[PDB]
């Protein structure tokens, strides 16, 4: 409720190495985990980078792609409230669901149900490379331009004829940690597996 | 005689001296560190010390010096270098060697020990003198001849008179009686920087400011002893304005003021002027330092040095204007000195005012101001002289809404505006004509109609050809330039001619580094008189511009003119081309 | 010769000072050691004295004083701090005791902190470039030997991680014009994490012959928070004036400094200044920044470029506006692109600096320097407005020349901007990546460039 | 509006904002308006 | 605690509550030892408050059970720092002692801020915020901690001290502590009186840390809580969009928009808004809620699980 | 038809919205630096002059006996 | 009053007021006398109203209490105190009719302000003290017709 020029607050980020920054915006609107991921901050980045190479050496990657996606998204939101989604091109169109799915799948969690009481690394590593999959294999699509259309089409494309895929990437948050992790590493492997299937079959035909 | 007794940072309390008076400077310790008394409660007094106070010793001698802050005035002043406290800092550097100022330096204002050339007046031994009357000139260089005044509040019947010859300053030069008591006068003269120079009567300024720029000379003009205001941020206009007044204004001195900004750009600045150099009128080659003062105080001088530095180089142009000299000040940053009095002020915990500044800051800045004017001198022969002061000043973000803007505008006459935009934009004088003005153009349009009766006139319509500029302007943004009538277009080029012809100076060009007045009076009517002949003969606008597409490149080369040929020769090149002009206009109508 | 007396008169205690009694002829700003009745030794400084009073300010807190059992032993000193020309290569503390299991300095001369400033007829106006190694700054914000450049930034944006690039890329740009560089490198309040980075850097840089790295924790002393930019200063002044070597000296969240002298002078009762910062805060930051500059008569110079923090990211603060004044230039780094993951965030078309013109020249550096530094911010300028028209206009009517500009922006933001955090990088090649970049636009369209330096260059 | 310095924040930006989308909006009008103008050069 | 201005009717809507607070258990809930012997504790209240309040508890009968300590403007500054102090004991001894619930209504904390004040101004004593005494904290820590159920005993205290916000803000120093010590904060604004409608609580503000104990399953609809979140998340979501539709223009808006500016205008009209004399069983609210909720589609509908809504989309 | 709408949007906000919203800013700006800064400042001199008070009376009384 | 910004003609306004003052004549000796209060003016205005003043004539019956910037801020205060003494003397105790004018009230403003801080005064608005409604009402409410004399202010 008071900006982060109170003394106490200043102070602190003086000295404080990692900011889990909760705005009061996201507690009206009940998200629940409620970090505030444009002001949040953390300086071990750069100490974890061991630890993210050894158990998956493409995280970083994903990771650094999911925060340009969400700045991007934050960005134009101020171009949004101006013109609104009617001049946004392709591009701009899938990075803003790219960006819904990754708040409400992602960013989100119940924590009063065994879905999102606790999720492992492993499982939260696998959204998110399933979710910046998707983002790279759709942008790839859209800029594919085949069938003399291509861009807005085929996301519309993709969105009508291939939703089923997002249906999926958006209920996977709903993976029970308590079948163990070779069981949901493989439903997530198969996930990607036909997500990959998907941008190529809606490319087979030109869109 | 007098100990310290409590040495809090800056302030300090000194016990033993009842006799002590109110702001009257003192020398604290064995360094001999310097500051000014505030507060006489009880028998002891007050001390504020300007350098760091740091490792003074309780029980450290303190001596007086029964006087306020004041400044060595004499032969010498010129050319040399000084600090906020009146510290001669080229003198220093000498004596010292070593670069960094000594904590505690004791060097005279003056050197008192260098020989000068003296020789007096017709006046006789036994005659009768009075404070203000001059009595001798000397020759403290070439073509920089300097007036002995007898100093003010100074009276009597003379009684011995030096004759012609070689003397120092420590030499009585002179002696005199006004009752049977006899006192004797050196050649060095005290004044408290505070208390402004004895006057006879303010006079009202009548002759312009000729700073050798078009635009300042005739759009705004300015006149001798009068206050100016320059929004100088950035640009080097400040630069580029303090070099043209150095060089080609009228004024037989400058003296530059420098407070508080930074060091290097200072550095930068009092390196510039020994390069800086003019040609006499005679044509004589000399250096801009004969006849230039300079008072720069940076960033790390003490801040009552800083806020000093404005009210010693004040003195230093009344007591040059004294004589009957013609002398321009020039406040480097009035926003730092601003900064600094705000910075004193918090450490005396002065009740705070709009936006922080000290209550005083603008009846302390009115003060200061108001000692600019033409002024008769005092004491006889007859003469007199004038002091102007362009002090600028730096609003934050360039938002004129900060006190120190505000107070500025309320009490400076004439405000010359310079604009970031048209730097930008590649523009030599860069002074924004939409917002620039000249409120004693009243006062000086007698000498502007004595000189040429037209020219005002000339100014009047030029002033209603830049009010249009802006109006054709948002009509070619709305509609565009196909809308405009012919007439509406012959004013739209004349105002695009006169921005870019004459409006506008080259400056690094050898042409049109100095522009004359006559000069630009030629131009003002070259470009007036052909505007209103191609008015009234609306003849379809395409149809005048082709007939004058010539004319537009030929008023280019006008502009183009060079100095060198003289006044005359180039003032008939641009009447011949106005009357070629002319004679296009009415014969082919 | 004279043995200080240890007197034994503590009369009140309260918070961070202790006020003796009776102390015969006492200092100003004495340098005092306190034996306590544990035995243990503490360090105090001397704060405003009065008749046989000295009120001193303890470091490392006063717990533990009592007034029958505290020894206050004078010296009669104002903090000389040992100066030498091997106290290069070495890590020393916040105080300067050395922490790099050496020995302590062996002195050529005791050099009292705060020194006298430089007269400013002896100065002279800066020359010469100082590469930096960093593209962003090397090119279009040019720094200049003499300048005092801060490089504002926030909490949370990475500070240090430039911090530490200057250090160890600095170095001279006249290698091919034709070694006395050295960094006097300050730290003040770091955090517990970044000391040992900054350890970490300062022992495998490769170059330790040139930097020294006064280190100040946030959890040490605030006097020593105090003091340690004056000891960094007046050690970069002797090797600069006193050695003729040219210093870099780079002063890490002066804001943390700032907060520092607000602490010390609220514990003398002063009433707070402007915005809770002391009034004479101004003056505490000009004494820091002034003692740089270049003198005539040595062949040294000092150049800054203070690391500023500005709290709520914005620069209305009163420390980051206070000292816009003083110093030339702002180097900002700016949240958005550290969101947009490019490693050097600097804000390119916003930061600019007062005096890049010195910098650039045909002697020093290379001739096309000021033409290539302005052809690419106005290149950039018109990249990003036409990115801001493309997210309304469709980019279904951007001409061929729009479509350039995007694409420029594109890359100078992915393959200029984001520069490695070790790939060091000369001037020349710096430029020459500048000029990959502009040759995309046609010889005609590079309206900012000069002629004959299109010919010289553009061919490739 | 309560004033506080939170608010004047939210102000400040809040006006940035109005002044970016001010300058967008003037940008998309003026390229209409030369749409517009072919338009009508084209009718004529 | 209730966060009101000037001028609102705070004090009607504290005596509604007074009139209408019950158990809920199973909808069960003589129950003298339930009857909740309400101690009403006034500071600095103008004398019509005084009688407004005196009158309706002497209508609703509870003229046996309640208790009045007052402490009117015209009476003496200094008491005012005492008199909920003395309500408070009271109830303790009411209530752990005794055995009963008890409910305290403690009036114009600001009232109390006030004492504080010049009690602190009169001593010479370093101010805090706004010249605030530096341990208001601490007495309104004491103040208000002095409420809930204690194992031992079968009593309970359970306060609702109103608040008046000065110049209708929050970062004032005696609602922001109350707020940091409170556990809930309930919001009247002056735009929902000024466009008329009773109780004037504004939803979105409002917050109650134990709201996640008191709700359940074993007391309540399974559905309490999804179809809280959801209500939140459109009403803030249909006030943004009515923002923008401010800007962008009523035709700009699409379909979802319409919808939930539908929603804002029937959630603000028929479900906010009650009688100033008749109350609203839980279900019976619920089943408004759920009212409300069915204008959008299941698909729409993120928060509530589709396991309630099996049971309930449809009812 | 379109760019009637955008002119409208355009000069509405360059009349309306900046020129309301840069009045509110300046009236916030007056209200905290303009009363806050001011009191805090007078309160802080009003309890130093307390503490001046009573370090004077301690004086006399003790120069009293 | 007056409300003018700085810069605007403000003065050249007074100056013609004052010079072309008479009753509405629907005498002589009553008609009106012109108290001229001047605080904190510039000295080139200073010049100008005396030489206007002189020029149309009317110096018989006006008076000039100039202050200039240059004197004393102290001394500004007591500059409208005696104009408007000096006013109910004319006015009520001589019986013509006196037409008060003080220029640069701002002026006055400051040097309240100065003196209030020099003092250090419970601060009003905007740093002015807490009294200045009570000051500017001993100055400008003096301005009636009292009922047993015929002057008028």
């Amino acid at each position: 409720g008071g900006d982060f020029s109170d003394p106490v607050t200043s102070a602190t980020l003086s000295i404080v190495q990692v900011f889990w920054g909760l705005d009061k915006k996201l507690a009206q609107r009940k998200h629940f985990p409620s970090v505030n991921w444009l002001i949040s901050y953390s300086k071990y980045s750069t100490a974890l980078e061991s630890f993210y190479e050894q158990f998956d050496p493409d995280f970083i990657n994903i990771r650094t792609k999911a925060r340009e996606v969400l700045q991007r998204e934050d960005d134009l939101n101020e171009i949004v409230q101006l013109v609104g989604k009617d001049a946004l091109a392709e591009g701009d169109k899938i990075t803003l669901e790219t960006a819904k799915l990754l708040r409400e799948d992602y960013l989100a969690q119940n924590a009063f149900t065994p879905y999102d009481k606790f999720c492992p690394f492993y499982k939260s590593v696998w959204m998110m490379r399933n979710i910046i999959h998707f983002y790279n294999l759709a942008n790839q699509a859209v800029e594919k331009g085949a069938g003399m259309d291509g861009q807005k089409i085929t996301y519309t494309l993709i969105k009508h004829r291939l939703g089923d895929l997002f249906y999926r990437l958006v209920s996977q948050k709903f993976e029970d940690p308590a079948e163990g992790e070779p069981a949901l590493v493989a439903k997530f492997k198969k996930l990607h597996e036909d997500l990959t299937a998907g941008f190529r079959a809606l490319e087979d035909e030109t869109r | 005689y007098g100990y310290v007794r409590k040495v809090s940072g800056p302030v300090v309390i000194a016990d033993g001296m009842n006799g002590a008076a109110m702001y009257e400077l003192v020398r604290v310790g064995h360094d001999n560190l310097i500051g000014e008394i505030i507060r006489l409660e009880g028998d002891s007094a007050t001390i504020q010390v300007y350098e760091e106070t740091a490792g003074l010793m309780v029980n450290d001698p303190v001596l007086r010096t029964h006087k306020p802050l004041s400044v060595e005035l004499g032969p010498g002043i010129l050319g040399n270098i000084f600090d906020g406290i009146q510290r001669p800092l080229k003198t220093i550097a000498i004596r010292s060697g070593d670069v960094y100022i000594p904590r505690g330096v004791s060097v005279p204002a003056l050197d008192k020990d260098t020989l000068w050339e003296f020789q007096p007046k017709k006046i006789g031994e036994g005659d009768l003198l009075t404070g203000g009357d001059l009595y001798a000139t000397v020759f403290e260089n070439s073509l920089m001849q300097h007036h002995v005044a007898l100093p003010p509040d100074a009276m009597g019947k003379v009684t011995y008179v030096a004759p012609a010859g070689q003397y120092s300053l420590k030499d009585t030069v002179l002696e005199l009686e006004f009752q049977g008591v006899k006192k004797s006068f050196t050649m060095l003269q005290a004044w408290p920087v505070r208390t402004p120079r004895p006057v006879s009567s303010k006079l009202a300024a009548d002759t312009p400011l000729l700073t050798g720029q078009r635009v300042l000379d005739a759009l705004f003009p300015s006149v001798l002893g009068g206050t100016c205001a320059i929004p100088g941020a950035f640009g080097c206009g400040k630069t580029v304005i303090s070099q043209a007044l150095s060089k080609y204004s009228n004024s037989d001195t400058v003296v530059y003021v420098g407070c508080g900004e930074r060091g290097n750009e200072m550095a930068e600045v009092l390196m510039d002027f020994p390069q800086l150099t003019m040609t006499l009128p005679d044509g004589r080659e000399e250096s801009v330092m004969k006849r230039t003062t300079l008072v720069a105080n940076t960033s790390n001088m003490p801040v009552a040095a800083r806020e000093a530095s404005i009210y010693t180089g004040i003195t230093i142009a009344e007591y040059f204007r004294d004589m009957g000299y013609n002398v321009s000040m020039m406040a480097d940053s009035t926003s730092r000195w601003a900064e600094a009095l705000r910075e004193i002020s918090g450490r005396l915990a002065e009740m705070p005012a709009d936006s922080g500044y000290p209550a005083y800051l603008a009846a302390r800045l009115a003060s200061f101001y108001e000692r600019a004017g033409k002024v008769k001198c005092l004491g006889g022969p007859e003469r007199t002289g004038s002091v102007t002061i362009v002090g600028a000043v730096s609003p934050p973000g360039g938002d004129f809404s900060d006190p120190v803007t505000s107070a500025t505008l309320s009490i400076v006459q004439v405000f010359w505006g310079l604009d970031k935009k048209l730097a930008q934009r590649k523009h030599f004088p860069s002074v924004n004509w939409l917002i620039s003005y000249s409120k004693y153009s009243t006062a000086l349009e007698s000498f502007y109609e004595q000189f040429d009766p037209d020219f005002i006139n000339i100014r009047t319509k030029a002033r209603e050809v830049l009010q249009r500029e802006d109006d054709l302007n948002e009509i070619v943004q709305l509609v565009g330039k196909d809308a405009l009538a012919e007439g509406d277009k012959i004013t739209l080029e004349t105002a695009k001619l006169l921005r870019e012809d004459y409006l506008a100076q080259n400056a690094f060009t050898p042409y049109d580094k100095f522009c004359p007045f006559y000069k630009s009076v030629w131009m003002m009517r070259n470009i007036i008189h052909f505007y209103n002949l191609a008015n009234q003969a609306v003849i379809t606008y395409t149809l005048i511009k082709h007939r004058l597409g010539d004319l537009f490149y030929r008023l280019v080369s006008q502009k183009f003119e060079d100095p060198a040929e003289g006044e005359p020769a180039l003032v008939a090149k641009f009447k011949k081309l106005h009357e070629d002009l002319t004679a296009g206009f009415r014969a082919l109508e | 010769l004279e043995v200080a007396m240890e007197y034994r008169t503590v009369t009140g205690v309260a918070g961070p000072l202790v006020i003796l009694d009776k102390v015969k002829g006492p200092k100003y700003y004495e340098i005092v050691n306190i034996r306590l009745g544990d035995g243990t030794m503490r360090r105090g400084q001397v704060l405003e004295v009065d008749g046989e009073k000295a009120v001193v300010q303890v470091f490392e807190g006063t717990s533990g004083i009592d007034n029958k059992f505290t020894t206050v032993q004078f010296t009669g000193e104002v903090l000389k701090t040992p100066v030498s020309l091997d106290m290069l290569g070495r890590i020393f503390n916040g105080s300067g005791k050395p922490i790099d299991n050496g020995p302590p300095i062996l002195p050529e001369a005791y050099l009292d902190i705060s020194g006298s400033s430089i007269n400013p007829s002896e100065r002279t106006y800066p020359e010469e470039m100082i590469q930096t190694g960093i593209s962003t700054i090397d090119v279009m914000n040019s720094i200049a030997r003499g300048q005092k450049i801060p490089l504002f930034s926030a909490a949370g944006l990475p500070h240090n991680e430039i911090a530490a690039q200057i250090c160890r890329q600095a170095g001279l740009v006249k290698r091919l014009e034709k070694d006395n560089f050295a960094i006097v490198f300050a730290a003040m309040g770091v955090n517990m994490e970044t000391a040992q980075f900054f350890k970490r850097d300062f022992e495998e840089n490769g170059s330790m012959e040139r930097v020294t790295l006064f280190l100040n924790l946030a959890n040490d002393p605030t006097i020593e928070r105090i003091i340690t930019p004056r000891i960094a200063l007046t050690t970069a002044e002797y090797l600069a004036y006193e050695c003729g070597k040219h210093v870099l000296v780079i002063l890490t969240d002066m804001s943390s400094y700032a907060d520092a002298l607000r602490e010390v002078s609220a514990a003398r009762e002063e009433v707070p200044g402007r915005r809770g910062y002391p009034g004479y805060m101004y003056t505490d930051l000009a004494q820091i920044y002034e003692r740089a500059g270049r003198i005539e008569g040595r062949k040294g110079s000092i150049t800054q470029i203070p690391i500023l923090t500005m709290p709520n990211d914005d620069i209305t603060h009163p420390t980051p506006d206070l000292t816009g004044y003083i110093t030339e230039g702002q180097i900002y780094i700016d949240r958005q692109l550290q969101n947009r993951q490019i490693y050097p965030p600097i804000n390119v078309l916003p930061s600019l600096s007062r005096l890049m013109k010195s910098a650039i020249g045909e002697g020093m550096t290379r001739r096309d320097h000021s033409d290539v530094s302005n052809q690419l911010y106005a290149n950039y300028a018109i990249g990003k407005d036409v990115q801001a028209m493309k997210a309304v206009v469709g980019e279904e009517a951007l001409s061929s020349e729009d479509l350039l500009y995007l694409e420029f922006l594109d890359k100078f933001e992915r393959k200029f901007v984001a520069q490695g955090a070790y790939d060091s990088r000369n001037i020349f090649q710096s430029l020459d990546l500048a000029w990959t970049l502009l040759r995309i636009f046609p010889r005609e369209l590079l309206h900012r460039i000069p002629g004959k330096t299109l010919d010289q260059y553009y061919s490739r | 509006v309560v004033p506080t310095v939170t608010m004047l924040g939210v102000m400040k930006s809040r006006l940035v904002g109005a002044t970016r989308g001010h300058a967008l909006l003037k940008k998309k009008s003026d390229a209409l308006t030369v749409q517009f103008r072919q338009i009508l050069k084209n009718i004529v | 605690p209730l966060f009101s201005a000037a001028g609102l009717p705070h004090n009607e809507i504290a005596a509604q509550i007074c009139r209408q607070a019950g158990l809920v258990k199973r909808l069960e809930k003589d129950g003298e030892e339930d009857n909740f012997a309400i101690v009403f504790a006034a500071m600095g209240v103008n004398m019509e408050t005084a009688q407004f309040f005196k009158r309706d508890f002497e209508e609703n009968g509870s003229m046996e059970r309640v208790t009045l300590f007052l402490n009117l403007a015209n009476d003496p500054t200094i008491e005012r720092i005492i008199t909920p102090r003395i309500a408070l004991t009271t109830a303790e001894y009411l209530a752990y002692e005794c055995g009963k619930h008890v409910l305290v209504i403690l009036t114009d904390m600001s009232s109390y801020a006030d004492a504080l004040r010049e009690v602190s101004a009169a001593r010479e004593e370093v101010p805090g915020r706004r010249g605030y005494p530096g341990y208001m904290y601490t007495d309104l820590a004491q103040i208000y901690e002095r409420a809930g159920r204690i194992e031992g005993r079968k009593g309970s205290i359970t306060q609702i001290p109103i608040l008046t916000m000065p110049n209708d803000d929050i970062t004032h120093p005696t609602p922001d502590l109350t707020g940091y010590i409170t556990e809930g904060q309930i919001y009247i604004d002056r735009q929902l009186q000024n466009r008329q409608i009773y109780p004037p609580i504004n939803v979105l503000p409002s917050l109650s840390r134990l709201m996640k104990s008191a709700i359940g399953e074993g007391m309540t609809r399974r559905d309490h809580s999804d179809v809280s979140n959801q209500l939140y998340a459109n009403y803030a979501i249909g006030k943004d969009v009515q923002a923008m539709k401010a800007v962008v223009g009523e035709e700009a808006l699409s379909s979802e928009d319409l919808l939930y500016l539908e929603f804002l205008d029937k959630f603000e009209r028929k479900f906010v808004a009650q009688g100033a004399y008749d109350s609203r069983n839980i279900f019976q609210s619920l089943d408004l809620a759920w009212t409300l909720l069915r204008i959008f589609p299941r698909e729409l509908l993120h928060r509530i699980p589709g396991k309630t809504l099996d049971q309930y989309y449809s009812r | 038809l379109t760019l009637d709408e955008a002119i409208k949007t355009t000069n509405r906000r360059v009349n309306a919205l900046e020129n309301v919203v840069k009045p509110r800013l300046e009236n916030t700006i007056t209200y905290i630096k303009g009363e806050l800064d001011e009191l805090e400042r007078e309160d802080f001199f009003r309890l130093k002059k307390i503490q001046g008070y009573k370090k004077r009376e301690i004086e006399r009384q003790l120069a009293s006996s």
